[PDB]
């Protein structure tokens, strides 16, 4: 099969303290390599690779472009952001918390406790793990954060354990849609 | 509603 | 440290002369336009409730970007891309309890071209019943991301596979999910 | 903690048909971004980022090093394939065939036969799974190959099936370390 | 096509100060240069009664590279390079077999800059017996790879835990391996 | 001596 050949525009918008400080980046990719880009915090166009120095040159010696660009900040990151932060920014799901173990084994055996943090929205989020009141800061494997691809996130944290009768395990959930700590707690069998 | 602007795309001389 | 970031993504791509217009807030896809149905799609209907975006800004967006790429490519001297295979992964929306609901998601990850053959296998047998998926979301690397999804029913009796298929690829590459 | 900065120089020597034809490559990488490169095919110094322009443009201007950069073909890529060919592209291991169901359970129910091949040399292998004698072309998930970094590949490739009294499957490997294909069969046994 | 690759790839990193030279053929190391006991180590013991390499060679190819690094670096007008977290997994030599012994293998993945910590774990406590490393393998995209092995003796008792620590990181990545 | 490894000697830029 014939080769191919890829062209990528690709314009973000970074905000800091809600829009208090925004940086608008132009950036441009022929195939793997970024061939040329605009940094706000820079003022104009420069050539990443060789390859772009022909359109860093040019779009730096016609100033309407140049302005175009420099107002970015404004006129399309600003806007856009107030567009949409009332479905995104502000968009909140309350996690769905499952605790249980891996392997149905006697007690006394080793094992692995799950905490199945599920459904959630923003991606931001804090689980933690304690025994009988105090927090265990060792022997965790967690999964990372799972971008589901539909607006909520999953993630996995376990915990080893060598569970002995009369062990209360909880796990501690902190999510900004929730105001109070989600917790759950297992005890052992 | 509200509307999502987009950053429009220009040519380069070749 | 930064807060959110909103990215406007695009790409043309030639011999298969096919590109893309989306939208993307912190990961997610807003939304894309169709090129062939030349209307805007929300990624959730309820975002269309709350802005609008008219899909013939993309649709021009588009057109120079093709004739960016013959210039581009031209002056590259012909050089193409090199193949880089996806990273697939299958996994499940919500934790899984017998005969209720779910979903199976396919993510295809860290590839390009944007390029990729996607099949949902049933015991073997293909699968169409509710499927969906998205448009090539973009990464940081300049290379691509994908998701795929088969809504179905747990249960103890089947066994589910996505099948993959990428020029940077030896050859299909599979996935399999069964309940355990 | 204090950034980072990395310089990083690559040569690379590439070979077609042993060594009909060898294409040399001076790359050189500025953290992440390579900043200049020698292309054998292209016989001089170019920069691939502006950073790299004060270099290319100079080792250009000494033609010792072009001297030096044009004939690694042959004094450099050539010389050393020589001295290592016959433990690396000669190189041979037997891989080792086991298999086994995952899952433990009652005969008649779906079940997955896996077929490990483990510590084999080259990359290169062929995996093929039978039922009663037929080849099955269908069900078969593969982790495709597994580099160890030792030298050695491994790679795992199982059969989706639901096992009946008296079946009898078989995996077989090929491999340039084995003139005839290995077969370890698993008669379907309920356990 | 392709048939075969080598490569001698090296690298120099401030402020850390610590470099690497070595030769990779078609991925696998053949050999690197010993930077503080000035000599040439094989890969695998048999290599060394077929080629030989003079040491003194690359640590003065890496003097150079100091500085060219304080050079490009100054050129650079100081950017530093930005981490990228590894991609860390646990394997198993050859399959488990009970009482009969193996090596669990810790592949990292896919990272920068070449430094990383990491610790074998047995049932929370550190493990130094028998445990071996290699030294920073390139990839095509200038990225890292590296390889840790722990020889062990199967049981059902037992777990253990590849502990990895990179400035990519957000905190410490445990991947878990136990047999059953 | 056994049969020797080339390596591409570097050399600097002021
Ligand atoms: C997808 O399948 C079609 C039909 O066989 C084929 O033409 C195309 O090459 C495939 N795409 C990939 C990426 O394999
Ligand atoms: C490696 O460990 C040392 C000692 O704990 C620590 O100073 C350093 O931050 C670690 N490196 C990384 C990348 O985590």
């Amino acid at each position: 099969t014939r080769p191919r050949f890829l062209w990528q525009p690709k314009r973000e918008c970074h905000f800091f303290n809600g829009t208090e400080r925004v940086r608008f980046l132009d950036r441009y990719f022929y195939n793997q390599e970024e061939s040329v880009r605009f940094d706000s915090d820079v003022g104009e166009f420069r050539a990443v690779t060789e390859l772009g120095r022909p359109d860093a040159e040019y779009w730096n010696s016609q100033k309407d472009i140049l302005e175009q660009a420099r107002a970015a900040v404004d006129t399309y990151c600003r806007h856009n952001y107030g567009v949409v932060e009332s479905f995104t920014v502000q968009r909140r799901v309350q996690p769905k918390v499952t605790v249980y173990p891996s392997k149905t084994q006697p007690l006394q055996h080793h094992n692995l406790l799950v905490c199945s943090v599920s459904g959630f929205y923003p991606g931001s989020i804090e689980v933690r793990w304690f025994l009988n009141g105090q927090e265990e800061k060792a022997g965790m494997v967690s999964t990372g954060l799972i971008q589901n691809g539909d607006w909520t996130f999953q993630t996995l944290v376990m915990l080893e354990t060598v569970p002995r009768s009369g062990e209360v395990y909880t796990c501690q959930v902190e999510h900004p849609s929730v105001t109070s700590p989600l917790t759950v707690e297992w005890r052992a069998r | 509603n509200p509307v999502v602007h987009f950053f429009k795309n220009i040519v380069t001389p070749r | 440290k930064e807060e959110h970031v909103i990215i406007q993504a695009e790409f043309y791509l030639n011999p298969d002369q096919s590109g893309e217009f989306m939208f993307d807030f912190d990961g997610d896809e807003i939304f894309h336009v169709d090129m062939a149905k030349k209307e805007t799609v929300w990624r959730l209907e309820e975002f269309g409730r709350f802005a609008s975006f008219e899909a013939q800004g993309a649709l021009a967006n588009i057109a120079v970007d093709k004739a960016n790429l013959e210039i581009m490519t031209k002056r590259s001297n012909y050089t193409p891309i090199t193949n880089v295979p996806p990273e697939v992964t299958v996994l499940t929306n919500s934790p899984v309890e017998l005969r209720e609901p779910n979903v199976l998601i396919c993510f295809i990850d860290k590839f390009t071209p944007p390029v990729v053959n996607v099949t949902w296998l049933r015991n073997g047998k293909p699968v169409t019943t509710g499927v969906s998926e998205t448009v090539f979301l973009p990464r940081e690397d300049h290379l691509f991301r994908k998701f795929h999804y088969l809504p179905f029913l747990p249960s103890t009796e089947d066994v589910y596979d996505c099948r993959v298929e990428h020029w940077g690829l030896d050859e299909p590459l599979l996935k399999h999910w069964e309940f355990d």
